[PDB]
């Protein structure tokens, strides 16, 4: 019947007669052009050392209205939206994203600001923000932003590195989950190099 | 009995002889493709996913106004004929659209602008609840509302109680989503943006926090400064010479909007300009028992004592010392919030969080 | 119910195998027809049983069999594009009489296109040539666009509006197929009228350097001239160039020859913006004795977009003022209000000359 | 395209190829980053390669028009495709009177009209501005029911707005 | 309509006797002195009008003035209650095709305001006349609930093969959405207003007219542009297309024409003119009658107005926010909204009086 069959389900098609038959498999977790998908990393505390004095700043703040969103909905406040971090690139601040996002059983999700612009029909820049829909249908998001800025490997040191466009987008897409939905359980993860590379708005 | 004869008999008994048709007309493939043109001959020409190329004889189970240029159809098999029209169901085309029904906002939570409230709720939520006053008296509302002011009044929340109210299709647009990598994608995006409100309901165009070819800062899109008139002109035909009655209502804030053309505002469309400054010390102890509301607080704590502290601060700027006052609470998991975390929460807050720079002063 | 009347035809209309035609254009013509197909790919046949020799013309869209390729019908030319099906508009709503004043600016744009179209044979006893395109630009907010419209509803034809972001497509090149796209309607479609909107994102004359890329733009003008005024002197219609910035426009389009009339909208004087409240009058509430001379006396010199939000907002004040109707003191409000209290951008009222 | 072009020019006789608006062909500079090109300079070097090696030699002859000289290829200009530089500067006194004549030939006037009167008061007027005196001529004994176009009919419409004219009740003392 | 007045039985009752319709075409009084005894009946009225179908000869076997009687009967009989019964059994003595819509229409005028399961089956089967149909949607206005139900009831007629009935739906549809306008019933009219058939489109233009009451257009501005195409096709559709748009814009655009109030009382002297003027509006609709017919809606034009007094009719102030007027004082209208003060009785719109605390009292 037409219960069992849903969207993105691969079929088998008969030749002959034209019918369906059955049905193969599902669709594959990666969608579109480029989508990481990770679940349960292998990143922990004890594989971080020296950070512990920053690990309870992650911990308390991050990690701690996820996996009990009963505190700040009893001390009447609001859910934090995103939490950056300010330090010199490759020091492992990749790392600690992923490390928390193993603890609160989440999937680890980058943002990758340059491919994010296509052209389609009706898809040109719904791949944008496409990766709002991705954290719907799954609510352990802990969204991670990548490709931040020059650390002098491109050109362009200066003015702005693109992640302006996507990460103030992101950010202002959190107000339809507690307008409408009436849940945030969507997280945006920043970083940076120094304090005056963001937005004045930021 | 005599009327079920005249009824149920022929019905029922035309009914299965057209389901019987239904294994003639419609094939076991039934093949698809993409419509192009038709013509009042009753033949069309229709493309499949493959892109081939006939010409047929436009069958039954369709009309003349359902046919249009550009959509998907339902072919035969052998006979490649048009069966019929398919309607597009699940959204039009994307679904991550800001398109909401009834958001939860109340007029509660935005107390203290009730001054600039009265502006934009006669020229928005007045003509959409109650249409007989501007219809009656022969008036023409405005086609949109502006803001303008500081950055922290809290913008956002003025048109997020109106989409409550009035129940019906909400969409959002970024100002920083207006421009695109591909040159020409600029006026396709904002062409499908109105092409969507006008089908279905007046509903709210919202816009906020265009950083538009404002001092550049994008160099990974580059639109050769063609693109920026290109763009940003679609928007203004859209609002001018595009026909409407007045239904489509769009709203424009940011920052300042003073970089902005002021031809791109279209004067004379726009009737309200709302402006936004820092509230007086009366209209922050209204503020400020908004967010602790829901918010479990002490004896010793007084409102009138924090409101006093505040010194040149906006709407933003006092939900920011409550939430950092619950943070600080949140350490030492207290049910009530003492007045020793509001003490230090509003002394973070207008220190590392809000950076006050001098700007105009002359003290 | 409508479904039954045509399954009866459906033992003919559908099982015969001549339906089934197969698409395509006929490249070389030999009085053997040569006929490319859209898989690449092509073939030479003759004419059919009801196919006339005259039907078929050079670079014409023949349909033809799929089993056994044979012209069949003829097809209309340019099936590609879909764009252009809806630029063509239907029963505007501005009249010719919604623009407010009795300002020649009104006289000079219907003698030359409303009289030729209405009576041609007035121009053709003197022999002379009736002026090919127009040209209106003026200030923002003058209400150019209602004139454009205002003129389409006594044409009582087929009218075209272009987006001046419409021309410029996502490739390049094919830009110069979208100005092909207009004017070939002009000859299927007899005596209507082109219109663009914002040319000055089309127009050309950029220059070229430190942008790199400003050649693509001007590319769709010399396309644009080209199919305007070409080798062969191909032209019928009217031709409508509308922009707020007169500056930024190629001196070269400016120049006579593709365009005759020449019309740009000014402020109205004391006398110009009494009749902008005078039409204005018959809608919403006036009460009687009211002097609307006065009013706009007060107000200075301004775009004609600003002086009907005057009368928008009037008739805003006896909400929050718990007044019956309008009256001359909320109308003395507006004036501080609409005028006054915009001041600060938002606006034009003369702000942009040139750039 | 332009292969095609030329392959049949040598079956279909020389049929002197003309080409309008050249601006659009030329253009070369360099790419970096942004600004991208190169697809319209593969045009060019198909009309620069067959217009030399296996062309223009009797039978091949091409004509080229464009607007303004100073954006184009200064490698398009050579002595195996463009050799006379032919320059159109305005017309004078007595070129113009010949032109204005012409464009009257299928009007109705009364063969009182001086043009040699008419080209004085146009100063510096190309081809284009002196078609259009004409037509502004016609559209005058419309408004005034005038039978026949008069000598005042070309003088008015000089006045009348074409090139270089505003009025419109400005008065400067 | 609506005066009650002794002195016409003798005048208009003998005329009426002189069986002047099948002739001369003259005689029509019956329908003068329906407005005359309202909710009540006569017995010389009555017998006047069954004398006329007791001949039934050949010179009375038209059609044309059959239901110009029934209307004369349906009046005077309707909301009879039980008493209905009785009449019903006198005209089924004689048996003639005419006694078929006198049934159909007097006996759905005494049950109107409730709704039935064999009552409507009893409609249903005398389609296989014009009122039969209009007795499904009459009885339905005094309950919400059948009222919007009665929309896909109208809907399911087209089953039928004649197109004598599929023209009479729309006259249906407007009788149920007479007080308000709604979405729904514009897509219904939308399909009879293109049709092969003339009287099936004629009929949907005057739905539009009652379905609009209250106001002046709201989706029906391109409904009735639409039908600029039908003027070159038929001369008559000129006059038939605008009779329906100046019921819109009737009364200047603020009266209307409702049987529905804040006390949900059923007027008699509107269901006397829209159920009059529905069949036979024009010469050409149905059979072949007059020009006369349709003005019978004058006599129901019922004006929106509130207004304020003290003792002897001085000018009292109030304040009610409207659709213009927005705060209003004196000489206004409004609808479903009061004021702030205390009034005296009726608590709604109309010439209400101001009573006023000495505890809190607030005035000019």
């Amino acid at each position: 019947n037409v219960k069992d069959l849903k969207a993105s389900q691969r079929v088998c098609l008969r030749s002959d007669s034209y019918m369906l038959h059955k049905v193969l498999e599902n669709k594959a977790d990666p969608l579109v052009s480029l989508m990481m998908v990770e679940k349960v990393p292998d990143s922990t505390y004890d594989m971080v050392g020296g950070l512990t004095k920053q690990i309870k700043e992650i911990k308390e703040v991050i990690e701690l209205p996820v996996k009990h969103p009963e505190l700040f909905e009893s001390l009447g406040i609001a859910q934090p939206k995103g939490v950056i971090l300010y330090g010199p690139p490759g020091t492992g601040k990749t790392l600690l994203a992923r490390a928390v996002a193993h603890h609160t059983d989440c999937k680890f999700i980058r943002v990758s600001g340059a491919e994010l612009v296509q052209k389609y029909i009706g898809e040109g820049s719904r791949m944008v923000r496409e990766l709002f829909v991705m954290a719907r249908e799954h609510a352990p998001s802990i969204i991670f932003m990548d490709e931040i800025d020059s650390i002098g490997s491109t050109r362009v040191e200066g003015s702005g590195g693109g992640d302006s466009e996507v990460q103030r987008t992101m950010l202002e897409l959190l107000n339809q989950l507690d307008g409408f939905e009436t849940s945030k359980n969507i997280k945006i993860i920043m970083a940076t190099n120094r304090l005056d590379i963001l937005d004045p708005a930021l | 009995f005599v009327s079920n004869s005249e009824i149920l008999k022929p019905f029922e008994k035309k009914q299965e002889e057209e389901k019987k048709q239904l294994e003639e007309i419609r094939g076991n493939p039934l093949s698809i493709g993409t419509l192009e043109e038709i013509i009042d001959d009753d033949h069309a020409i229709v493309t499949s996913p493959t892109m081939p190329d006939y010409y047929v004889s436009i069958l039954s189970f369709v009309d003349k106004e359902l046919l249009e240029p550009g959509c998907s159809v339902l072919l035969h098999h052998k006979t490649m004929s048009i069966v019929g029209v398919l309607q597009d169901d699940a959204d039009p085309m994307v679904s991550v659209m800001k398109m909401d029904k009834s958001p939860t906002e109340s007029y509660s939570d935005i107390g203290g602008l009730e001054s600039q409230i009265q502006e934009i709720k006669e020229s928005v939520e007045l003509p959409l609840t109650h249409p007989e006053l501007y219809e009656e008296m022969g008036i023409k509302p405005p086609k949109g509302v502006i803001l303008y002011g500081a950055p922290g009044t809290g913008k956002t929340l003025l048109a997020k109680a109106v989409a409550n109210q009035t129940s019906a299709t909400f969409l959002r647009i970024v100002g920083s989503e207006l421009i695109q990598k591909y040159l020409g994608d600029g006026p396709r995006l904002c062409r499908q943006i109105f092409k969507v409100a006008g089908e279905n309901a007046p509903s709210i165009v919202f816009i906020d926090e265009i950083d538009a070819i404002g001092t550049k800062r994008y160099d990974s899109n580059s639109g050769g400064e063609r693109e920026i008139q290109r763009t940003m002109l679609e928007l203004l035909n859209q609002l001018d010479g595009f026909d409407d009655r007045g239904d489509v209502k769009v709203i424009m804030a940011t920052n300042k909007i003073e970089t902005l053309d002021p031809a791109l505002i279209r004067p004379g469309r726009i009737d309200r300009k709302i402006l936004f400054e820092n509230p007086d010390l009366s209209t922050k102890k209204k503020i400020l028992g908004i967010h602790t509301s829901k918010m479990n607080l002490s004896e010793d704590v007084n409102l009138e004592t924090l409101v006093t502290t505040k010194d040149d601060l906006s709407g933003a700027d006092i939900q920011a010392m409550c939430t950092e006052a619950g943070l600080l609470a949140l350490r030492e998991r207290r049910m009530q919030v003492t007045a020793e975390d509001f003490k230090q929460a509003k002394e973070r807050v207008m220190k590392n969080k809000v950076e006050e720079n001098l700007e105009g002063l002359y003290l | 119910a409508p479904s039954h009347l045509w399954d009866i035809m459906g033992d003919r209309q559908r099982l015969g195998e001549e339906h089934p035609l197969q698409v395509a254009r006929c490249t070389k013509i030999i009085k053997k027809y040569v006929i490319n197909l859209k898989q690449i790919a092509k073939f030479v046949v003759g004419l059919g049983e009801r196919v006339s020799p005259t039907d078929i013309e050079e670079g014409m869209r023949v349909g033809v069999d799929r089993s056994k390729y044979n012209i069949e019908l003829p097809l209309p030319p340019r099936i590609d594009p879909s764009v252009t099906m809806m630029t063509v508009e239907e029963k505007p709503d501005v009249t010719y009489s919604d623009v407010g004043g009795c300002k020649d600016q009104i006289e000079k744009l219907r003698e030359v296109v409303e009289l030729p179209l209405l009576s041609p044979e007035r121009f053709a006893t003197l022999g002379i040539d009736p002026p090919k395109g127009i040209l209106l630009y003026g200030p923002p907010g003058t209400g150019k666009t209602l004139c454009a419209r205002a003129v389409a509803n006594r044409t009582d034809a087929t009218f075209i509006r272009v987006i001046g972001s419409e021309l410029v497509q996502k490739y390049v090149g094919e830009g110069a197929r979208m100005v092909r796209e207009l004017f070939e309607m002009a000859r299927t479609k007899k005596a209507c009228i082109i219109f663009f909107d914002e040319i000055d994102a089309v127009g050309g004359a950029r220059f070229d350097d430190g942008a790199g890329g400003d050649n693509e733009v001007q590319r769709t003008m010399l396309e644009l001239i080209t199919q305007l005024d070409g080798f062969d002197p191909r032209g019928n219609i009217k031709v409508m160039f509308a922009t707020n910035r007169p500056n930024t426009l190629d001196p070269a389009l400016l120049r006579p020859g593709r365009i005759d009339r020449k019309v740009e909208f000014s402020l109205p004087d004391l006398e110009g913006r009494a009749n902008i409240f005078r039409i204005h009058s018959k809608s919403m509430s006036v009460e009687r004795g009211i002097r609307w001379e006065l009013i706009s006396r007060l107000c200075p010199n301004s775009t004609g977009a600003e002086l009907r939000s005057v009368c928008t907002e009037a008739g805003m004040f006896a909400i929050r003022a718990r007044r019956k109707v309008a009256t001359e003191k909320d109308f003395l409000k507006a004036v501080d209000k609409v005028i006054s209290g915009y001041k600060k951008f938002s606006s034009t009222s003369r702000y942009m000359q040139y750039n | 395209l332009v292969r095609d072009a030329f392959a049949l020019a040598k079956e279909k006789a020389p049929t002197i190829i003309f080409i309008d608006e050249l601006d659009a062909i030329g253009t070369k500079r360099f790419d970096s980053e942004k600004s991208g090109d190169r697809e319209v300079q593969r045009t060019m070097l198909e009309l620069l390669n067959q217009l030399d090696g296996f062309s223009s030699d009797d039978r091949v002859k091409v004509l080229a028009a464009t607007n303004r000289v100073d954006v184009l290829d200064p490698a398009l200009l050579r002595s195996g495709r463009l050799d006379r530089k032919i320059e159109f500067p305005l017309p004078s006194e007595d070129s113009r009177a010949q032109i204005l004549q012409i464009h009257s030939r299928k009007m109705t006037t009364d063969d009182d009209i001086n043009w040699q009167e008419l080209a004085r008061s146009t100063d510096e007027f190309n081809g284009a501005q002196l078609k259009a005196v004409t037509v502004e001529a016609g559209m005058i004994a419309l408004r005034n029911g005038q039978s026949s176009v008069k000598h005042e009919d070309f003088v008015e419409g000089i006045s009348e707005v074409q090139a270089r004219k505003s009025k419109s009740v400005s008065f400067y003392a | 309509a609506g005066s009650k007045n002794d002195e016409v039985l003798g005048l208009l009752l003998p005329i009426a006797a002189s069986t002047d319709l099948p002739i001369e075409t003259a005689a029509m009084a019956s329908l003068a002195l329906a407005h005359v005894f309202v909710g009540t009946c006569n017995g010389d009225i009555t017998t006047s009008i069954m004398d006329n179908f007791l001949e039934r000869t050949a010179i009375e076997l038209k059609t044309d003035w059959v239901r110009f009687l029934a209307l004369a009967l349906g009046i005077l009989y309707m909301g009879q209650g039980e008493q209905v019964d009785d009449v019903l059994e006198t005209i089924s003595a004689i048996e003639h095709p005419m006694t078929s819509a006198i049934e159909v229409l007097v006996g759905s005028c005494a049950y109107t305001g409730t709704g039935d399961v064999l009552l409507i089956q009893d409609l249903l089967h005398r389609l296989t006349l014009a009122y039969a149909v209009l007795g499904i949607a009459l009885i339905a206005l005094g309950e919400d609930i059948g009222k919007e139900m009665s929309l896909r009831h109208f809907g399911h007629l087209m089953h039928y093969g004649n197109e004598h009935i599929r023209r009479m739906v729309p006259l249906a549809m407007g009788i149920v959405s007479v007080s308000d306008p709604q979405m729904k019933v514009f897509d219904t009219l939308t399909r009879f207003s293109h049709d092969a058939d003339l009287e099936v489109s004629m009929n949907s233009i005057f739905a539009m007219g009652l379905c609009g009451a209250g106001t002046n257009n709201a989706r029906l501005a391109q409904l009735l542009r639409q039908l600029a195409s039908y003027y070159s096709r038929e001369q008559d559709a000129l006059f038939i297309t605008r009779l329906a748009q100046g019921l819109l814009h009737l009364g200047k655009g603020t009266m209307t024409m409702d049987v529905f109030n804040d006390a949900h009382v059923l007027n008699k002297v509107t269901l006397a003119s829209i159920l009059t003027t529905a069949v036979g509006l024009v010469s050409p609709s149905f059979m072949l009658k007059h020009h006369q017919l349709f003005y019978m809606l004058n006599a129901g034009i019922r004006p929106k107005f509130i207004l304020a007094l003290n003792d002897e009719g001085e000018p009292i102030k109030v304040n009610v926010r409207v659709g213009q007027p927005v705060l209003l004082n004196h000489g206004e209208r409004a609808e479903l909204e009061t004021d702030e003060y205390i009034s005296y009785t009726s608590h709604i719109e109309g010439v209400v009086i101001l009573k006023k605390n000495p505890d809190y009292r607030e005035e000019e």
